[PDB]
């Protein structure tokens, strides 16, 4: 992450590999490395890296919540709060945070049921956002031509290599003088 | 007890065909509701409520002289009744439970017997049955089985059903009410004054901005499938033409220029400007006659209005 913008792999710029604590029993795997980066210091290069690690062993708890009104009224769920769940016969007593909540309210603003998701919002919604991002990023463009695509990209890339060839010629011809 | 059927191209009645009937029972109209229940509210909203179908039932049996003939007779029944072809059913009743009359056992004044082996209680002309009411029903058949009780007697259970609209379509227009030409087709179920040419019989007015109409039909003629058909000689030239009506909506004809002597045929949801080449873009609104007084109000004293329609019942 500190190599200059024009190098792209001559791996200057704080080459390093880190790993988490659980690695030693699972072993050698690794994700897509932090290739893109213009960051100087090394303090960053460990924080962002371990964040890339710990974001990936994902746990989504899309439980269901059911409101008790006559009893336990002080549980209006709100997103971005801490909560202590505990399911017996599951192996679970830790505390987590809400990431999604879904209220309904018929009339007099009385709640009927709640739905919530914890930690990461879902596996589901991640897929769906991926799809919709693909489908909206596409159709916002104008270069797309479904009949033989890549003309718009290959025209560009070949133009790029051609101007690089012309630049090579210019370099030789200038170093001549 | 004859169950008359007018089909597209013919008229039939069962008892003419050796087919007595036990009775006729006519269900009411199946009201399909459209409710919506609010989530936590002790009460549910009415989105709508609507008539659907008037299922008729008619069990008819038949006797013949020999066991073989049963087959023929049965086939006749099917070939005579089971018609997807929308037919017009007319009900018939008797005026009396007729008995055999007194006679004399002196080798004279013997009793008669019908073509079927039964005793003719119908001695005089005024004995036989009658079209109990001046209405019909647009009707289609549903499945039958034929249990054969003993001898030559076999029963059948016809299950008829309404076709288009669950209503008792009145036969004959309202102009036959106007011109007392056709006879029959007007039963006392319809509370109709004798004062022909008087009010509540007339649907032919002249030179009026506003007038009165008595729709004798209990059921409302809002549905277009009914034969509500108006025709008006407009009387006075204009560029726009509005007419209002009660138990219905307002009607405009704007954006097209007219003339006085030109006539409009105002069919259900449809407007012939001059009988053809329909100019029906202007304020698509259809009029609705509910029952009794249906007062209309034109705006420039049409020189003629007259409109025939059909009375429908529930």
């Amino acid at each position: 992450g500190n190599y200059s913008g024009e190098e792209t792999f001559e791996h200057a710029g704080l080459v390093m590999e880190a790993r988490s604590a659980l690695a030693e029993i699972y072993g050698d795997i690794h994700a897509e490395p932090f290739k893109d980066g213009k960051v100087t210091d090394q303090e960053t290069m460990d924080k962002e890296l371990q964040s890339r690690l710990k974001k990936s062993l994902k746990q989504s708890l899309s439980l269901d919540f059911l409101v008790l009104r006559e009893s336990y009224p002080e549980a209006d769920p709100q997103p971005g709060d801490i909560v202590q769940i505990k399911s017996t016969k599951l192996g679970l007593n830790d505390l987590v945070r809400i990431v999604q909540v879904k209220t309904i309210r018929g009339i007099n603003n009385v709640i009927v049921k709640q739905d919530v998701t914890l930690g990461e919002f879902n596996r589901e919604q991640r897929y769906m956002k991926k799809v919709n991002t693909a489908a909206n990023y596409v159709s916002g463009l104008n270069d797309v031509n479904l009949s033989n695509p890549s003309k718009a990209a290959e025209n560009l890339k070949s133009k790029v290599a051609s101007i690089a060839k012309s630049t090579l010629d210019l370099m030789s011809r200038t170093d001549l003088i | 007890d004859i169950e008359l059927t007018k089909k597209d191209g013919t008229v039939i009645k069962l008892s003419e065909y050796g087919f007595i009937v036990n009775d006729i029972v006519i269900d009411s109209m199946q009201i399909n509701t459209k409710y919506q229940d609010k989530e936590n509210m002790n009460g549910r909203i009415l989105m709508g409520s609507n008539y659907i179908s008037r299922d008729i039932v008619v069990p008819c049996f038949c006797k013949v002289k020999n066991r073989s003939d049963i087959a023929y007779m049965r086939d006749m029944l099917y070939s005579l009744t089971t018609d997807i072809e929308p037919m017009y059913l007319r009900e018939i009743r008797r005026k009396e439970e007729l008995n055999y009359r007194f006679t004399q056992p002196t080798s004279d004044d013997y009793v008669k017997l019908d073509k079927n082996n039964f005793p003719d209680y119908e001695y005089s002309r005024h004995d036989q049955q009658i079209y109990v009411n001046g209405k019909q029903y647009k009707v289609i058949f549903n499945g039958v089985i034929n249990p054969k009780q003993k001898g030559n007697k076999v029963s059948f259970e016809l299950k008829f059903e309404t076709t288009e609209l669950p209503y008792g379509e009145s036969i004959g227009t309202s102009l036959e009410l106007e011109e007392n030409k056709k006879v029959g087709l007007w039963s006392f179920d319809f509370n109709i004054d004798w004062h022909a040419g008087g009010d509540k019989r007339k649907y032919t007015f002249e030179n009026l901005s506003k007038g009165t109409v008595y729709y004798h039909g209990s059921a409302p003629n809002d549905q277009f499938n009914m034969y509500k058909k108006i025709t008006i000689i407009l009387g006075e030239d204009t560029e726009s033409f509005v007419w209002n009506l009660t138990h219905a909506e307002i009607m405009k004809i704007e954006g097209i220029k007219l003339k006085a002597g030109d006539r409009i045929v105002y069919d259900s949801f449809r407007v012939y400007k001059n009988g053809v080449e329909i100019s029906t873009e202007t304020n698509i609104s259809q009029p609705k006659f509910k029952y009794g007084a249906n007062k209309f109000e034109f705006n420039q004293t049409v020189q003629k209005v007259q409109f025939d329609l059909k009375f429908y019942y529930k």
